């Protein structure tokens, strides 16, 4: 949601100055936060599945 | 064993590196931005 | 002077047994020799590498604890620490990172307790640790499954792994 | 097994079979004229290291 | 010298002095002056007004410090159960008290100051040792024995170390440049820059 | 019971299976007291007993303090007094405030 | 000079070729042909070369090195000192330890240059580290002790040493610079400070001696603390004189409370290596504050007083250290009857604690002699002040041959043939100096 | 038999003492997050900040230091009570 | 279109060695070596300065010691992402190189991981992204609003300063290398706290990104010293002096002295080599003395670069505190001798893979005299 938020200010500076540098670093956000988003699911579930029995909220660190 | 000119000889030499190292302490900054600082420098920028 | 020589003990003499319940609920026999540290004592016996973890002190990582749990009677024999100094900070970071809230009032590291004559037939039991690492390879991922021996590992302590 | 395209040399590591490649042919060559400039050098060497010449051999049953 | 003879070192006399030559023919500088607020807040005239410029550095750094201990109680407290106590109730007065005792402080350090300044007449050592002084017995009210003679020492000597290395220093060493000749010796030959090297701009961040 | 454990000839051999206990270097060590070692150890380890007591700072500041402004007090009037025995002006010491700059007097100079 | 430093180099070199069952033979024959390389030095330095008998550089401004009067002083004493810490050390792990400690230090005294006198100098810290902290007889908090002194007080030489570098543009001490800046003048003296026990830097020491080896004492305190001086002489004073003419009264102030104190400190041992180290940190004052002076007289003193030093608490700490082999025991209280127990080795002791006394017949009579008389020239006050503190080494001195002369004693403690030749070379060295060939 | 130094207190009450640092220990990851977006912020306001005197700097860094709380301190000392 | 090629080449040099690599996988040759070298070939077609002849250099010492085709090619990508953060003009290339190598160092810390290791080496990896996650979205929300501003995006800017402040690891922007690098490969940890910080300081040299402010590098300093002192594990402690040196190289680069930041990350990579690949006490002990700064090892030139330049600059606070926190530091590397040789015995594994230990050592210990020009 952050990341989608400074890609909007991108865009809409993009606008507000009639210049192209806001499109591509734009669609260089989507790109890199997809691919961080795939990575960072891909921890997640290796780490849900080395869970030990005891372990309960194994997610939610933040607790 | 002429001391007289090896101690002068060996005086020469390190007022000699002295000398060099106040040269080599002479640096400006050589950041590719910094054109106004070293505008005199032949550069080309592939960019 | 020259009083009488007293002639040593043989090892069935000076052998005594406890009884020690592991992390499944199995209850063994482990033949111990007095003078010896209650850890090597469970070292030697052959219970597995999860069952142990090295004393947390700036000098005393090569010391393999386990924490155990100790019956009223013997609380004696456990050994006084300086608060003031180092090995009450190897102590201290044993329970805040290993044992947490598993902790119960007969709570103890083997290191400090040694073996007697008084102590025979006592029941200890293995106290719960939770997940710790210190190096990849000296970590516990919470899994007792791994069916080796901590005698079996030859190497001394926790460095870059 | 599942594969049959293993490398003749990971299926013969003892000895690898015959050279068959020019490259190969080569390499055989030149190990040839190693084996022997190596024996020469052993015996040089042997001389020098005296009566005996640290000289082994095959032990009997 | 090295010599058991004759003493080591040498003299200058008092009476020739040498006309200052520059360092090099055009002076190029990256280092900014002092801003009107350096000097706004430095000025010790009005003691209240000096308090009142200087203390929010005070306080922010006890609001930190309230903060982070805060949150390592709100960390520990439990979101699953359900509390009968307020958390803040509890939090708050760690954090307030924290700041409070910090701007005072710090309130009594950058007052006596300026007092002593003002009083003296003179801007000195002893002045900050007096504030560190007195802002260290403050601290040591009601502590046991060792603590009413450290902390005035540790608070005194913060200042010592503040002068020293933040004016005295500096100001020793701006005669020595690095480049081109010694700054004693310019009649040695090295060679004479036209310009001093500039290593960076003026920074503006 | 004994043994001579030298040999000046160079035959020397240690005989750690000897019956009779070898004339090492050993047998003369002193034989030790238990409580001679435990003062030993206390006054080695004195700084437990270190208490910061107002009796001890007073001890502390009027010996070593004290001995350290008396010697201080002396230097800086022996300077003072050779300064006008050589008649060099008033030397700028570093913690005397003086608005002279003569440090170091010059050779070539007839003071 | 090549010779000699061709020679340093090569010790540390042949311990990698050598047998490791040789080691010994071979160490000690280095050691002797260091030594034999020491004297031609010697005798190819010209007294009428006044400045630098001989410089010597290979490429660099840090490979530049140069004997002078202290320089050629104290190098002749390590070099003359090692056998006997060759002799005394067994095993190619100490060997190695000790001959890397003694070509570092011997190439610092040589060295005229700030940072390669820094760089030689603490390339021997891990080694102490280990030395002191031995397994069974060496404590870690002793090595932790001067490991710790020595790093931050050569890290404030070395800050120093770059200020000069950078201002200057040489830190080489054949160029001539002065500087006035007491921040510079601080960072130099705070190793000298440290390096020469004065309070209340002095603490590192007495823990360090007590817990390193008999070898490893002897050359602590017969070079090791004369390193101080030869850093004064060549790198201090010539640069720094501004800065210790202006602080005079706060180094007299320093150098006299820590011969004071010291001496008193020295009251209170139990430990016979003990009160042999606290001796060396009252005597280091009188050599600190004699140079400190900037006159002829006062650095002459030094230097010879260092030499005097340098050939009597070695022999101190080494007839300390068969004593205890003896004995097992370093307590005062346990050591009775030696003289009737060993009558050879308290000869020796006597005439060492006579030396360490400053008795006429021994260098350290002629040598306070110089230092008092320039303490005089400088002031009247400053020789009686120190003249008259004297007087409690002489109560702890006293108080210990008291203690070890008499008593009952059951077990014959006396120096074998391998003690006496390890001793005779001192005591030669020291009559000779003491009738005067300084 | 060895000289050993005195252990102040008893074993076990010195034991009960170190067993309440075994407590629920929560992820440092919950302080660092808010430390690195409070430090990110911090940052760009300190360059807004106006120019202090070294003296009252090194004052604040001490004053801090002090007040300072390690992260063992809280704890062991930490009551879930009013 | 011949500018064009230098670039181009790069890629298709990779692109062929991945192929082809994928085409012989094989059990035989689970060490490829021959891609190794292919690999190393490849990286010397990007070297146009002696900064990226440094770049290169470390890349292949590194890519040595990495085990199979994968973290090898990974490496490389590494290597790409480094060279386009030299070569940044804006904020976007800044941005884009930066997580590129964000994500490699993700790749390469889930695949060096056993299963039994996998619940904290996922763990650490998970709590790196979610920082460096705050950390990239702070620094494009605010290039956003500088972008709308000004009209350009210009790499001189506060805001990139603090995104290089957290790449760098230094005074609040330290913790993700404690908790990620104590729970990966020693090998990852290694690479991962050296060769990233050269791109960083060329960025910062090149494009004049430096502050006023010297409480940062202050703070790391101070932090890393006490710390370093109170850390019982040695991971941590070898962590924390990396903050320390790098707090102190920050404060050095920002006034402009490029050229002693570059050799001092060359000798701290070669001094850490040997104590993170520790096989042999002896070499990690000259590993350690060299960190610590000790005289007769290369490391002490590399230390005395940065204290030299920070004598010019002349201010006393910075040196006094230098000196203190240096004496805190070398506690803990004293420590680390202590727990070698006068504890206990030690036993290691016999990992006889020093590729470059062996060199690096030697280099440590003869490099100190070629190099004294340097200081
Ligand atoms: C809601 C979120 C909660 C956080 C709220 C705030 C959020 C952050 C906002 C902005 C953050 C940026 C600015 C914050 C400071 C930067 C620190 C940081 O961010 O690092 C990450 C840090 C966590 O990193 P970590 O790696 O996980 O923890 C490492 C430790 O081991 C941690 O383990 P530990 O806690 O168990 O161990 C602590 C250890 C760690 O060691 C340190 O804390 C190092 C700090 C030393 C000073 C730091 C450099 C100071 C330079 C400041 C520069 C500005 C002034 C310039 C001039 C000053 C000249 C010096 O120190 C101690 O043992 C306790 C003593 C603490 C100070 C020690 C020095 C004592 C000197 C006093 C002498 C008097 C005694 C005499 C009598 C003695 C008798 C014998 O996060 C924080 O701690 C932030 C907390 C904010 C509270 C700070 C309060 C004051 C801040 C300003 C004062 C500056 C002094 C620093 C005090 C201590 C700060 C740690
Ligand atoms: C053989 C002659 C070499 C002598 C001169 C070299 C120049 C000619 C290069 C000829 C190649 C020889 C390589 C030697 C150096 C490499 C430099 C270089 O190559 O580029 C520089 C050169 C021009 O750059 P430049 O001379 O530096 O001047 C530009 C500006 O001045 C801007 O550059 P700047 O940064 O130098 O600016 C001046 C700088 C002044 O900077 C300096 O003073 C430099 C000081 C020398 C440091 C040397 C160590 C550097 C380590 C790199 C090792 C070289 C790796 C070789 C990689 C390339 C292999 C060919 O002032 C500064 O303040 C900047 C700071 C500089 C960094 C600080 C220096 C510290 C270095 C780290 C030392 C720490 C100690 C480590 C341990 C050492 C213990 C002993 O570029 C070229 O000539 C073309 C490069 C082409 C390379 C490969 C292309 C051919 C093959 C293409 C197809 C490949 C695929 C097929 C493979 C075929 C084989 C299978
Ligand atoms: C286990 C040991 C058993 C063996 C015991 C050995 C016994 C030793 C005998 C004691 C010797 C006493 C001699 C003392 C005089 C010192 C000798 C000396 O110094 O030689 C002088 C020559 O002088 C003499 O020969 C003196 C004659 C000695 C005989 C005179 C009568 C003997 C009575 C003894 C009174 C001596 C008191 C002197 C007090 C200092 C060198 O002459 P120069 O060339 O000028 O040397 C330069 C001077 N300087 C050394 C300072 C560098
Ligand atoms: C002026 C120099 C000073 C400046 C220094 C920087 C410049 C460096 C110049 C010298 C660099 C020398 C680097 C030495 C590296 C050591 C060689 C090495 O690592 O070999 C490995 C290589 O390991 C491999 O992984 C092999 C794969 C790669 C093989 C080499 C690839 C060659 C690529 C071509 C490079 C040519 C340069 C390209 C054009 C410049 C073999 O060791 P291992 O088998 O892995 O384990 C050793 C075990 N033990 C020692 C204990 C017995
Ligand atoms: C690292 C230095 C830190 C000091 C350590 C001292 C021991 C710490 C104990 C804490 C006590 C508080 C600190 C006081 C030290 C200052 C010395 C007092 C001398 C003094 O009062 O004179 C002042 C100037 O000295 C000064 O204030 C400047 C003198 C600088 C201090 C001495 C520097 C060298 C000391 C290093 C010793 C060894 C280092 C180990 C710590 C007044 O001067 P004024 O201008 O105000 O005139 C008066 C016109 N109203
Ligand atoms: C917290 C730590 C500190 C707390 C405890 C400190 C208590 C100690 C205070 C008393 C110390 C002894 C007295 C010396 C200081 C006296 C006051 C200093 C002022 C001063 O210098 O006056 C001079 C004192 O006489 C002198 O020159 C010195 C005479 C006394 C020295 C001889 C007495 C002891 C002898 C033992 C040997 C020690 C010295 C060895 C060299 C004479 O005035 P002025 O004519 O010089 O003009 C100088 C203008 N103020
Ligand atoms: C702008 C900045 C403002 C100022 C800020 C100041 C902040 C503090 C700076 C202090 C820096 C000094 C660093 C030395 C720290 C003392 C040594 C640490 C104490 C210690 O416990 O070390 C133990 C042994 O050390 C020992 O046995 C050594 C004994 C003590 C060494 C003496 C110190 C050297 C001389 C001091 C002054 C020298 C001249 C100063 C100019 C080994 O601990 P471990 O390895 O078992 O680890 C287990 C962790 N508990
Ligand atoms: C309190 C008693 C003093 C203890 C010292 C005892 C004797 C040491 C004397 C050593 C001899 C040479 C050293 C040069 C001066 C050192 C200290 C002299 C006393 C002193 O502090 O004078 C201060 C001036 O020195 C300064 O401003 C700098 C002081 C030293 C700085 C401390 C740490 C520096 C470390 C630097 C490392 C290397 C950096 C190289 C760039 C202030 O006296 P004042 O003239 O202002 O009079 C104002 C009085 N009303």
């Amino acid at each position: 949601i952050a990341f989608i938020a400074c890609s909007v200010n991108f865009l809409y500076a993009s606008a507000y100055l009639n210049d192209m540098a806001g499109m591509l670093f734009s669609i260089t956000i989507t790109t890199i936060s997809a691919c961080e988003t795939a990575l960072g699911l891909a921890l997640c579930v290796g780490y849900f599945q080395s869970r030990a029995a005891n372990e309960v909220e194994a997610l939610n660190l933040l607790k | 064993v002429d001391s007289q000119a090896e101690w002068y000889a060996e005086y020469d030499k390190l007022e000699k590196a002295r000398q060099k190292r106040r040269i080599w302490k002479w640096r400006d900054s050589d950041s590719r931005d910094e054109y106004a600082i070293n505008a005199e420098e032949p550069v080309i920028y592939i960019r | 002077d020259h009083d009488h020589y007293t002639p040593p003990k043989t090892v069935f003499e000076d052998t005594i047994t406890i009884n020690v319940l592991d992390y499944d609920g199995k209850k063994h026999a482990v033949k111990a020799l007095i003078g010896t540290p209650l850890n090597k004592a469970l070292v030697e016996y052959g219970f597995s590498s999860t069952y142990f973890f090295p004393n947390m002190g700036y000098y005393t990582q090569h010391i393999s604890d386990a924490h155990v749990f100790i019956p009223e009677e013997y609380w004696k024999y456990v050994e006084n620490v300086d608060l003031k100094t180092d090995d009450a900070e190897a102590i201290k970071l044993m329970f805040k990172l290993v044992v947490q809230d598993y902790q119960r009032e007969t709570s103890f590291f083997a290191s400090y307790l040694t073996l007697n004559k008084e102590m025979d037939n006592m029941t200890i039991g293995f106290g719960p640790i939770k997940p710790w690492h210190i190096t990849p390879k000296w970590s516990f991922n919470g899994h007792h499954n791994v069916k080796d021996r901590m005698f079996d590992r030859l190497e001394t302590g926790p460095f870059i792994e | 097994s599942l594969l049959k395209n293993y490398p003749p040399s990971y299926l013969y590591p003892f000895r690898h079979p015959k050279p068959e490649g020019v490259i190969e042919k080569v390499l055989f060559n030149l190990g040839s004229l190693f084996r022997s400039a190596g024996q020469g050098m052993d015996e040089l060497g042997s001389l020098m290291l005296g009566n005996g010449g640290m000289q082994e051999s095959v032990g009997p049953n | 010298t090295f010599n058991y003879v004759i003493p080591y070192g040498g003299s200058s006399s008092y009476t020739i002095n040498n006309e200052p030559v520059k360092a090099e023919e055009v002076t190029v500088d990256f280092s900014k002056e002092p801003s009107a607020s350096s000097l706004k807040l430095a000025d010790k005239s009005d003691w209240i007004a000096y308090t009142f410029n200087n203390v929010p550095l005070m306080a922010t750094v006890g609001l930190l410090a309230g903060a982070h201990e805060a949150f390592l109680h709100y960390e520990r407290t439990p979101i699953y159960g359900k509390r009968t106590y307020n958390i803040i109730k509890k939090l708050a007065p760690i954090v307030i008290n924290k700041t409070a005792y910090a701007t005072l402080l710090g309130a009594i350090f950058c007052a006596t100051d300026a007092l002593y300044e003002n009083y003296s007449g003179k801007k000195s050592y002893t002045s900050g040792m007096v504030a560190g002084a007195a802002t260290g017995a403050v601290f040591a009210i009601g502590r046991p024995l060792p603590q009413p003679l450290v902390w005035p020492l540790v608070f005194a000597a913060a200042p010592v170390i503040a002068d020293l290395f933040g004016e005295v220093y500096p100001e020793s060493m701006k005669s020595a440049r690095g480049y081109g000749t010694p700054y004693g010796f310019e009649n040695l030959d090295d060679a004479v820059p036209t310009r001093n090297p500039i290593r960076r701009n003026p920074h503006h961040y | 019971s004994s043994r001579i454990a030298g040999d000046t000839t160079g035959k020397y051999t240690p005989n750690i299976f000897s019956p009779e206990t070898p004339m090492d270097r050993s047998f003369s060590h002193v034989p030790k007291n238990p409580f001679w070692e435990a003062w030993v150890f206390r006054r080695d380890n004195i700084q437990r007993e270190f208490v910061w007591t107002w009796q001890t700072i007073f001890d502390l500041a009027t010996f070593v303090g004290g001995l350290y402004v008396a010697m201080y007090a002396t230097a800086s009037f022996c300077s003072r007094q050779n300064d006008k025995r050589n008649g060099y002006p008033e030397r700028n010491y570093y913690f005397s405030d003086s608005k002279s700059n003569f440090v170091i007097p010059d050779e070539r100079e007839f003071y | 000079m090549s010779l000699y430093l061709f020679m340093l180099f090569l010790q540390p070199l042949s311990l990698s070729f050598v047998s490791r069952s040789f080691s010994k033979i071979s160490s000690l024959m280095m050691s002797f042909a260091t030594l034999w390389s020491a004297v031609y030095m010697w005798f190819t330095s010209n007294g009428a070369n006044q400045t630098f008998y001989q410089v010597v550089s290979w490429g660099s401004d840090w490979s530049t090195f140069g004997v002078c009067y202290t320089s050629l002083y104290i190098s002749l004493l390590c070099a003359f000192i090692f056998p006997i810490c060759v002799i005394l050390v067994q095993g190619y792990r100490a060997l190695s330890i000790l001959i890397c400690i003694q070509t570092a230090v011997s190439l610092s005294i040589v060295s005229l240059h700030m940072l390669a006198f820094y760089a030689l100098f603490e390339s021997s810290l891990l080694l102490f580290f280990i030395l002191i902290g031995r397994r069974k007889y060496g404590s870690l908090s002793a090595a932790y002790n001067i490991s710790i002194y020595t790093f931050i007080s050569a890290l404030g030489f070395l800050i120093s040493a770059f200020w000069l570098n950078w201002s200057f543009g040489s830190v080489c001490a054949l160029l001539p610079n002065e500087e006035a800046n007491s921040f510079v003048a601080f960072g130099i003296f705070i190793l000298l400070w440290v390096k020469a026990p004065l309070v209340p830097f002095h603490l590192w020491l007495p823990e360090a001696h007590v817990y390193a080896p008999t070898a490893g004492s002897v050359l602590l305190a017969g070079v090791l603390l004369k390193i101080s001086i030869v850093g004064l002489h060549v790198f201090f004073l010539p640069i720094c004189a501004s800065s210790i003419v202006k602080a005079f009264p706060l180094i007299l102030s320093i150098c006299l409370g820590s011969f004071i104190f010291s001496s008193f400190s020295t009251l209170k041992q139990i430990d016979l290596k003990k009160i042999v180290a606290y001796s060396s940190i009252s005597h280091m004052a009188i050599v600190f504050l004699s140079s400190a002076t900037n006159s002829g007289l006062g650095i002459q003193g030094a230097v010879l007083y260092c030499i005097a030093h340098g050939l009597i608490s070695p022999g101190l700490f080494l007839l300390v250290g068969i004593l205890y082999k003896n004995t097992n025991t370093k307590l005062v209280f346990y050591l009775r009857g030696l003289s009737q127990q060993a009558p050879v080795w308290w000869s020796v002791w006597v005439f060492f604690m006579l030396g360490n006394l400053a008795f006429p017949l021994f260098p350290n009579f002629i040598a306070e002699v110089v230092c008092l008389s320039a303490l005089f020239k400088n002031h009247e006050l400053y020789a009686y002040a120190f003249i008259f503190f004297s007087f409690v080494g002489t109560v702890y001195s006293s108080t210990v041959l008291g203690r070890l002369k008499g008593g009952v004693s059951s077990q014959c403690v006396d120096a074998s043939r391998l003690d006496v030749i390890s001793w005779n070379p001192l005591v030669l060295a020291t009559v000779v100096t003491g009738i005067g060939y300084m | 038999d060895e000289p050993k130094h005195q252990i102040p207190g008893n074993a076990l009450d010195n034991w009960a003492f170190l067993r309440t640092y075994a407590k629920p220990l929560p992820d440092m990851i919950h302080y660092y997050y808010y430390v690195y977006l409070f430090g990110f912020f911090f940052v760009y306001k300190v360059a807004d900040f106006p120019e202090y005197s070294p003296r009252v700097l090194v004052m604040a860094a001490l004053i801090g230091s002090l007040f300072y709380v390690r992260r063992d301190w809280v704890h062991r000392e930490f009551k879930d009570s009013p | 279109m011949w500018e064009n090629l230098w670039y181009l080449d790069i890629l298709i040099n990779v692109l062929i060695i991945t192929i082809f690599g994928l085409i012989s996988c094989s059990s035989s040759a689970t060490k490829s070596y021959d891609l190794k070298g292919c690999f190393i070939i490849s990286m010397v077609g990007g070297v146009y300065d002696i900064p990226s002849a440094i770049l290169w250099c470390l890349a292949s010492l590194s890519i040595l010691n990495f085990n199979g085709f994968f973290a090898s090619l990974f490496l490389v990508f590494t290597w790409i992402s480094n060279l386009f953060a030299m070569q940044s003009l804006n904020f976007l290339g800044i941005y884009l190189a930066f997580e590129m190598q964000s994500l490699c160092l993700l790749v390469l810390g889930k695949i060096t991981a056993n299963e039994n290791q996998r619940w904290f080496a996922y763990r650490g990896l998970l709590k790196y992204l979610v920082l460096s996650l705050i950390a990239g979205s702070i620094f494009i929300f605010h290039a956003s609003s500088s972008y709308l501003q000004s009209g350009v995006m210009i790499s001189d800017s506060l805001v990139t300063y603090v995104f290089l402040l957290f790449k760098l690891g230094v005074a609040p922007f330290h913790m993700y290398t404690l908790e990620l690098f104590s729970v990966v490969s020693r090998h990852v940890a290694f690479v991962f706290s050296t060769l990233p910080k050269l791109s960083v300081l060329y960025l910062i040299s090149n494009s004049n990104i430096g502050s006023e402010c010297v409480w940062w590098g202050l703070i790391s300093l101070w932090l890393g010293s006490i710390s370093q002192y109170q850390s019982v594990f040695v991971r941590s402690i070898l962590l924390y002096s990396s903050v320390a040196e790098i707090g102190l190289v920050l404060l050095v680069l920002q006034e402009g002295f490029s050229w002693e930041a570059f050799s001092w990350v060359s000798i701290y990579f070669l001094s850490l080599s040997g104590v993170w690949h520790a096989n042999s006490k002896f070499v990690s002990a000259i590993s350690v003395a060299s960190i610590a700064g000790l005289p007769p090892f290369l490391g002490f030139i590399g230390k005395a670069q940065i204290l030299k330049s920070l004598v010019s600059i002349n201010l006393g606070i910075l040196i006094f505190s230098s000196i203190l926190a240096a004496t805190i530091s070398f506690i803990g590397y004293l420590r680390l001798i202590r727990l070698m040789y006068l504890v206990s015995p030690v036993k290691w594994k016999n990992n006889k893979d020093s590729s470059f230990i062996n060199w690096s050592t030697w280099m440590l210990t003869v490099g100190t005299l070629p190099m004294v020009y340097s200081v």
